[PDB]
């Protein structure tokens, strides 16, 4: 069970019930974006779907195919949204096909929203209700003049993903330049082709053995030297 | 008509009610698959349990 | 926005259906509820006869608009502004009049 | 240990095996019928599985 | 409403055939 | 090794029948994993909900 | 719960399919029994006719409801109150009346 | 079982339909046979006309077998009883009488 | 580009439907915008009615075209050359008169 | 070949519809071009009426062709000698007159 | 009878692919 | 145009299966 409030639960149990209206919201700070809000219809006031403080705008946006399913493989539930003034165009030539971003989607029943949508006010205004799912765009299946359709699919995918994953190499270091593993940080030493420098910007490891010894951390090596003895 | 021992508070009409005799044994199942339709309903798929 | 100046013919015809999510139980007990936050939208449809000299102006005004644009217009039947929008039309060319026949949708854009 | 992995909403969830009580109680009037006229739909195992 | 819907339903079942197969290909399908 | 054996066994002996039905506007309840009670009065042959 | 107070005009149609469940293979012996209590809900095919004044409280009236709420009518074939609602209604206006088509189907709930 | 009282219009339409199976060769030739052991079963689709205080205890009387109950029936067009029964059935309201049509299958049951 | 010099009958049917890209899922927000260019071409149906000796000519000049070449028509309803294609027509031979029916369509090349 | 030598009953159709290739490019642009050789077929639509006597004749005549042989024929359209088929063809049998009804597709062959 | 005709097959022949594949599993299919 | 139309375009779903298994199954497909 989600832990869903009381009052969201009556509301679903009677007989007539209010509106129940979708807010997506599309996050790109990962990427290096900002956080994009969309809603399908305008308020009763015609203007944009005030939720908490956030005031979702008006855009064709729908999703379809969502599920909860452990049987087989993962979901991947599909997000439509139009394009007709280039907007996706726009996110899409920029940062990079928007893959990698999250789409977060709440369902609130109409009653619980907000009192500024409504010209007489709402009495039963209540913030808390709602119900929150969490996805991570995937692909951008099409885009065109009309439409775009994204495919989104579950923050927890195991496609591309093998287990013990740290390889034994004869003459190359795994490890990330400056990370926590390799352990380095002082003055920039020489480029990415052993090459001597002194610029921040242009200081790379070349994850070989002389790459290593210009920084005299030859201790920290990730690989294993002189394997290629043994294996032949 | 029933009569029952006591009537707990705010039952409104058209609440679903159960009856549970003693002689019969309860069928329960277990969740496998929610699929959300556009309908507005919930299709659930169980295994017995 | 320009206005919609001419007048209809008796006869139009109103048609409105609500959009709402209907859920049928087992012994005829339900659910309904609105679709939409906002209300429905009517689609007038309306039949218009002007002379032959006039046809130009009328068919170039709707030609103007394609059927993206949306114009004034004060329907007869409530008598309160609103805006529609004409995604096709059609017209009889006779000898003295022309006749035309077309359906307005209610857009709140 | 016997559990699914399955997706829940927010986080990645493990359902396992092992008893529980009853969560709600689904009957003939709380069920969406078909036209076909069957709310519920049962099917068995094979024999050879 | 004569052959040519049933062409049509062909080629649908064709693209969905290829759908499936690709669908169950990936991690936790039949086919993997 | 016994038990995981054993398992199999009495999982595939005891537990042999599925049901599939639609539950309208209140499914936000449910997760995968949820233990939910059938009470169909086709099956029992007598009244038993309304 | 509010009520309808207009009144019909000659003609009201009532369309009755009982709910049946029947198993009939071929030419075969056939079973039939009843798909649950209430089985048998009439819909009404009214017809309303109402001045040009008049025409915007009916109309007010249908829109409010819209599709989901239920209200209170007695039909006139029966003379029993009952719960419909009213999924689509259509408006045919003249130069001094204003004829209205809907459908009411009845309501458990 | 209770027994069809009411009488019948002109315009009784009596469709009977057998079914058999049917094998066509290659130059006209042919194979026919009966589907079933039992004989066919006609389809009468009649019309009545009962007053407006004498319609509510027909409706009720086709309401309480819902679309599953046989009842006994003589039709006109041979005089032998039978067994039918009423799936669907309709009712036109006029001003001093109620027009009803309906079609009563054949029943073996 | 040879012309059309023969004379429609009235009733002139001229049929407009403009291209227009709109996107709306459900009720929702709708947004519409033209296709392209030309977005309106107009179909015009027109009735000709020449003797028996005239049918062969101007049966002549819509064969001789086919489906595909354009020739220029000087509509009624507007007064404005257009390229115009004949893909159909029909013809209703009598004893004294033959009547033509045809649909011709706005081209731009 | 053999020849038709009854007569036609005013009121002939002549249906002709030729054969296209066409592509419609983004703003209004397109190709056209004729998709085969020959020139497009006619397909008259008859309707003649002959004694009793003479209906067997007629009907034999039509039955002897089968749907797979053609027959010269001259139209009163064109008066043009052409190879015409008949593939099907129906007769309504009066008091003294028979009524025939056909459909000559032209074929080259 | 429109779009929904279309996308009503292509959910029949996703439905009719999963279980032909299902099918070939089994013993002497081409799977097997 | 009632289910007969859904079991037909069900049978013809499973032979445009059994036909895209049997072209992918050659030389360059997704089975090889
Ligand atoms: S080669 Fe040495 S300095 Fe370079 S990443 Fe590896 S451990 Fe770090």
């Amino acid at each position: 069970m989600q832990d869903i409030r009381q009052e969201t639960l009556n509301e679903c149990t009677r007989a007539e019930q209010s509106a129940s209206v979708v807010l997506w919201e599309i996050d790109l700070t990962e990427v290096g974006g900002e956080r994009y809000f969309f809603c399908n219809e305008q308020n009763e006031k015609g203007e944009p779907v005030t939720w908490q403080g956030r005031q979702y705008q008006p855009y064709p946006i729908q999703g379809s195919g969502f599920e909860l399913n452990g049987k087989g493989t993962s979901t991947r539930p599909t997000l439509t949204v139009s394009n007709l003034y280039g907007m996706v165009t726009g996110m899409a030539e920029d940062m990079q096909s928007l893959v990698g971003g999250t789409v977060v989607r709440r369902k609130v029943y109409a009653r619980f929203l907000d009192a500024v949508n409504f010209v007489n006010g709402n009495s039963y205004a209540d913030p808390e209700q709602e119900v929150i799912s969490r996805w991570r765009i995937e692909q951008c299946s099409e885009l065109s003049a009309v439409s775009a359709s994204f495919v989104l699919s579950t923050p927890t995918e195991t496609d591309g993903a093998v287990f013990p994953g740290r390889i034994m190499l004869a003459n190359t270091c795994t490890w990330t330049y400056r990370g926590d593993e390799c352990g380095y940080s002082g003055p920039a030493v020489a480029d990415e082709y052993d090459q001597p420098t002194s610029d921040i910007t242009k200081d790379k490891c070349s994850k070989c053995l002389s790459g290593c010894k210009f920084r005299n951390n030859v201790g920290n090596f990730g690989g294993f030297l002189s394997i290629n003895k043994l294996s032949q | 008509k029933v009569k029952v021992s006591r009537v707990p508070d705010g039952v409104a009409e058209y609440s679903v009610w159960e009856l549970k005799l003693p002689t019969l044994r309860q069928r329960l199942f277990r969740c496998v698959s929610i699929r959300e339709n556009d309908d507005g309903t919930y299709a659930i798929t169980a295994v017995q349990h | 926005m320009k206005t919609f100046r001419w007048k209809v013919k008796p006869g139009m015809d109103v048609a409105s259906v609500p959009s709402v999510r209907k859920v049928r139980f087992g012994d005829g007990y339900s659910q309904r509820a609105p679709a939409g936050l906002n209300a429905n939208l009517k689609t007038y449809s309306v039949t218009l006869s002007v002379p032959r000299e006039e046809a130009t102006v009328l068919e170039s005004f709707l030609e103007e608009h394609g059927g993206w644009k949306s114009f004034l217009w004060t329907p007869p039947y409530e008598w309160r502004q609103i805006k529609v929008t004409c995604a096709k039309w059609s017209s009889r060319v006779s000898m003295l009049r022309v006749e035309f026949s077309a359906e307005f949708e209610q857009v709140v854009n | 240990m016997r559990c699914m992995p399955v997706w829940n909403g927010q986080t990645l969830t493990f359902v396992q095996d092992r008893p529980s009580d009853k969560t709600w109680t689904y009957n003939r009037s709380n069920v969406v019928m078909p036209d076909d006229g069957a709310p519920f739909r049962y099917s068995f195992s094979a024999l050879k599985d | 409403i004569g052959p040519a819907a049933l062409k049509a339903v062909y080629d649908m079942a064709r693209k969905g055939a290829r759908d499936e197969i690709q669908t169950q290909m990936r991690d936790g399908g039949l086919f993997s | 090794a016994h038990r995981a054996g054993l398992w199999l066994i009495k999982t595939e002996l005891l537990e042999t029948q599925t049901v599939d039905f639609s539950v309208g506007a209140e499914g936000l309840r449910h997760v995968p994993g949820d233990v939910i009670e059938i009470c169909d009065d086709d099956y029992a042959g007598i009244s038993t909900g309304g």
